[PDB]
């Protein structure tokens, strides 16, 4: 029964391993193994549940084990395994073949098979851990082994993509351990993890690997959010080492998502407004990306309300995610109408929900934005309005209070008006008629730059796949 | 050391073929003017 | 649905009939 | 081999431009 | 802490008796003993210590030196001892630190960022703390700079100026920063009267600047070169040479020439 | 973890404090190099101080400022003042780069100056700090019994 179960799943794993083995042996092609590894994550997730854990036991028996002798026993010890007589030395798939990792040349140590085996061995370990959700000692045991192994290898062009996806599981397993249970050992454990990120990033800077650095930057910027250091994030993004060429679309959306939250504390939303919009256009619409589209839209509504301008109202109802976007609608309504008591009761009921996404602090600063937006609304209605006429609307305190809040709104060039105290009314200095100025000419220059930007990229993207069809023989 | 310097000369051979095609594509438009107008 | 169906109206209901009060009295 | 690794990226981008501009030149 | 077997902890004794000049001369010999001490920087060799001479001697000395620069009005010294004691609070999260001087030094640091008008670290650490509700609201020390910065950009100086003068906590520890904070507001007030007012009387500006004499308002007029007419202050709205930085973007005169260059350059790249 | 506490002790005058502040930066590098760039002009100012004897260890860390920043042109220049503090056989990430980077700087200053004189390596025309490191790698290749790397780098 259990004998035929191990031969079926292992043959499918070797069949996929032999495909990428001959691709890296001929010259240098870095895109051939990458296409299979994308589907390998989905195929292995469903395959690990079937036939239990016995598919990876004989895989260690097949290939020679440099480090893996005691790693499979410690993984099966936590589950209190039963002895099926799976002891190595029974199932042999090698049988002295060149593609089978011939044993005699391997045992004599005249050839090195460890490069394409041991590096691939760590990949299958992290896949089974994410399915069973194992924590505590099993997380630290794997992280301690991989770090010296990566420093011993030279990290060739094809070797940089093997561990590129392993860093995502290292950071994920460490964060889920701290949120589940907090202790004093978890704090000092992250200290070593912060040093390991910078040591490997410096090595990958020489190879200029596009996918490797794309995964690191996403994990490094996210670690600064929990650590709470802006100087580490500000100096990191100043180098601009992130390639835009071969990185995946899912990795691009995560990059622009961090720049929106970093620039949000600098009180400059001009650049941050583009990063949050570009992150949505680069994020897939599938179900696996719904978690990112949910968090990205929550930040988009908060950026516009902090700019003094009301965002698009139809964005809530047209989308199907508005169930979680309902609290943000009451925030926009309270700022636009200008009611002081409505804003206090708005954030009170949802105060518990605003703590998870850490957007409650941005909601506290909306208290002043209620008046900032209310002044712009009443200014467009009345070009010349008296001093006591505004207090009768928003129910402000005194007449001197409303007079000094308008002078602050013109600091950034929002209202663009003047206050005449001798006459007793506030007059708007904006006559429009900007068609006679040079201001629209500056915006029109960027539209030509944006049009010709995609023209050069059009020749690069379309012509590249036609290179292989010329050399290949056709009928 | 011998095989390391061989890769440096291969980069120049790719440059010789790259710089010539970039110059040839602009000169082909001059031959098209002498072609469609003459025939 | 720009600036219309999202906020609806929620006005001009009982205040519209109240306008005829000042029209038929002060006049 | 530090100098070779810095110029290692030139084996592809320079090869692509020769192949990309081939059919583009052959078209004219 | 009382000094018994060493003079390292004697800094806290002289702090209560005054003479901050002699306390600064005793700082160099205290920092020398901290060099040979391996318990200064936290590491994996410390398990559980509830007694002194581990985290107690490191924090208590830095708390006295940080508060010493407050009475002597030294901002450069406050940016040192606090930034030196900041990593000693926690490596990641530490819930066992409870003291009256911990919340005071953190509050003084937030007022220091508003003194130099720092929008980087002031708007960041608010979300990086342990308690984002109780410590930022119920605690009057951490909520003191929050209500000032929120009411500064709001534009209401009636209730904002009361915390910088008649407040409860601005007497002793917060008084050192009241000089620049009130100076940073009047510098903004001077710039607001230029754009939004052509001329203003001396009687109405007296209440906005919170001055008790009319001659005090005219004192800053000569230093800032304000045109003065009868019973009024004229503002011509004088600007500086060009603007900002990043040449050939909204900087120098005759921008239409560069606009024409943008149409010529990117048009040739169409064929390229 | 910030570089402020360790870099703030260099603003006073002490023999022991300046030593402990610099040695702590050599232990933790990859974490703290973010804030060192702002204090870079204050650290390099101590190199010209004659009473400051740690310039050998200070120049080793000052070279790591641009080395961790990604600029290798200035990383090799400040690493030449370490003298005996500059490791050779450590074979670390910092050693396998600056030494290899000094080889490229040794070639650029050779072919350009070879037209004027071929004896520049003997005279002071070329920095002897680069020549001394260049000779250490020669003896390292002789121990490996490889004549291609030893004789090929001198060509």
């Amino acid at each position: 029964l259990h004998h035929s179960e191990k031969k079926y799943a292992e043959e499918d794993q070797v069949q996929e391993l032999l495909k990428v083995l001959n691709e890296i042996s001929k010259t240098t092609l870095t895109l051939d193994p990458r296409y299979i590894w994308r589907s390998l994550k989905d195929l292995s997730s469903l395959r690990n549940q079937e036939l239990l854990n016995a598919e990876t036991l004989c895989f260690t028996v097949n290939v020679l084990y440099p480090d893996s002798s005691s790693f499979k026993k410690n993984l099966l010890k936590f589950i209190t395994s039963n002895h099926k007589s799976s002891v190595p030395g029974s199932a042999e798939l090698r049988n002295s073949y060149p593609a089978s990792f011939y044993s005699v040349n391997t045992e004599k140590k005249t050839i090195e098979v460890t490069a394409e085996i041991n590096c691939f061995m760590h990949l299958l370990v992290q896949l089974f851990l994410w399915d069973s959700k194992e924590l505590e000692q099993l997380v630290e045991f794997n992280r301690k082994v991989v770090i010296p192994n990566l420093l011993c290898y030279y990290n060739l062009r094809s070797l940089n993509l093997i561990n590129a996806k392993l860093w995502f599981y290292i950071y994920l397993s460490h964060e889920t351990l701290a949120r589940s249970s907090e202790e004093i050992n978890s704090d000092n454990q992250n200290i070593i993890l912060r040093s390991t990120m910078m040591k490997f990033l410096k090595i990958a800077s020489l190879k200029h690997d596009n996918e490797t650095k794309a995964m690191l930057i996403n994990l490094i910027l996210r670690d600064f959010l929990n650590n709470g250091e802006v100087d580490s994030a500000s100096d990191f993004i100043s180098k601009l080492e992130y390639p835009h060429t071969d990185v995946s679309s899912s990795l691009e959306a995560r990059y622009f998502f961090y720049l929106s939250k970093i620039n949000a504390i600098q009180l400059d939303y001009s650049t941050a407004n583009e990063y949050i919009i570009a992150a949505i256009r680069k994020a897939p619409h599938n179900s696996k990306s719904l978690g990112f589209l949910q968090q990205s839209n929550k930040l988009h509504c908060c950026i516009q309300l902090l700019m003094g301008d009301i965002p698009e109202l139809s964005f809530f109802h047209q989308s199907n995610m508005q169930k979680s976007l309902l609290p943000y609608y009451h925030l926009t309504k309270a700022v636009k109408l200008g009611d002081l008591k409505k804003f206090t009761s708005t954030i009170t009921k949802y105060k518990q929900l605003l703590l998870k996404d850490d957007t409650y602090q941005l909601c506290v600063r909306l208290r002043s934005n209620v008046i900032k937006t209310g002044i712009r609304i009443i200014s467009l209605t009345y070009k010349k309005i008296s001093l006591r006429d505004i207090c009768l609307k928003l129910n402000l305190d005194s007449e001197q209070t409303v007079e000094y809040m308008v002078s602050r709104a013109i600091r950034d060039g929002v209202i663009e008006a003047k206050i005449n105290h001798e006459d007793g009314f506030i007059e708007t200095t904006e006559l429009l008629n900007i068609y006679d100025s040079e201001d629209p000419q500056q915006v029109f220059d960027e539209r030509i730059k944006f049009a010709n930007q995609l023209h050069d990229e059009y020749l690069v993207s379309m012509r590249y796949p036609e290179d292989k069809k010329t050399q290949q023989n056709e009928k | 050391y011998f095989k390391l310097k061989k890769l440096e000369k291969e980069y120049e051979l790719l440059t010789l073929q790259e710089d010539y095609i970039k110059d040839e594509q602009r000169h082909l438009k001059r031959e098209l003017k002498r072609a469609q107008e003459e025939v | 649905e720009n600036w219309d169906d999202v906020e609806v109206d929620d006005d001009f209901t009982n205040e519209l009939k109240a306008e005829l009060d000042r029209y038929k009295r002060e006049n | 081999e530090q100098k070779i690794q810095e110029t290692e990226l030139k084996i592809r981008s320079k090869t692509e431009n020769v192949r990309r501009l081939e059919a583009q030149r052959n078209a004219l | 802490m009382p000094s018994l077997a060493e003079l390292t902890k004697s800094l806290s004794i002289a702090f209560e008796n005054g003479d901050y000049a002699a306390c600064e001369k005793l700082l160099p010999p205290i920092k020398i003993e901290l060099i040979k001490n391996n318990l200064l920087i936290p590491d994996l060799s410390i398990q559980n210590d509830i007694y002194l001479n581990d985290l107690m001697i490191t924090k208590r000395i830095l708390e006295v030196g940080a508060l010493a620069s407050i009475q002597t009005f030294n901002f450069d010294s406050f940016e040192n001892y606090f930034n030196q004691l900041k990593p000693y609070y926690f490596s990641n999260n530490h819930k066992l630190s409870e003291s009256d001087k911990k919340s005071k030094l953190i509050s003084l640091y937030l007022l220091n960022l508003l003194s130099q008008n720092n929008t980087t670290k002031f708007h960041s650490e608010l979300q990086y703390l342990d308690k984002h509700i109780k410590n930022l609201e119920d605690d009057s020390l951490l909520s003191y700079p929050i209500k000032l910065d929120r009411w500064l950009m709001e534009g209401s100086y009636q209730k904002a100026w009361d915390l910088l003068q008649s407040g409860s906590q601005n007497i002793s520890e917060f008084d050192s920063f009241t000089d620049i904070l009130k100076s940073a507001i009047r510098d903004e007030i001077a710039k607001n009267t230029e754009l939004s007012y052509d001329f203003l009387p001396l009687s109405n500006i007296k209440a906005l600047l919170f001055f008790n004499n009319e001659k005090e308002t005219e004192k800053f007029a000569l230093e800032r070169n304000w045109p003065i007419v009868n019973s009024k202050v004229y503002f011509n709205n004088q600007s500086k040479e060009k603007a900002d930085y990043e040449d050939e973007m909204m900087h120098e005169e005759d921008q239409k020439t560069n606009i024409i260059e943008k149409a010529m350059d990117y048009a040739i790249s169409i064929e390229n | 973890t910030t570089a402020a506490p360790l870099l703030a002790l260099l603003r006073e005058n002490q023999d022991s404090v300046k030593t402990y502040a610099l040695e702590s930066i050599n232990n933790v590098v990859d974490q703290l190099w973010s804030e060192i760039s702002n204090e870079l002009p204050d650290i390099e100012a101590l190199y010209d101080d004659d009473t400051f004897s740690d310039r050998e260890m200070a120049a080793l860390i000052a070279s790591k400022v641009y080395y961790n920043l990604g600029e290798y042109e200035s990383a090799v220049k400040y690493a030449l003042a370490a003298k005996d503090r500059f490791d050779i056989d450590e074979k670390s990430q910092f050693v396998e780069t600056i030494v290899s980077k000094s080889i490229e700087m040794y070639v650029q200053e050779a072919s350009k100056q070879y037209t004027k004189d071929e004896q520049f390596y003997t005279k002071d025309i070329i920095d002897p700090k680069l020549t001394s490191i260049f000779e250490r790698m020669i003896e390292k290749c002789l121990k490996a019994s490889e004549l291609k790397l030893a004789l090929g780098i001198a060509l």
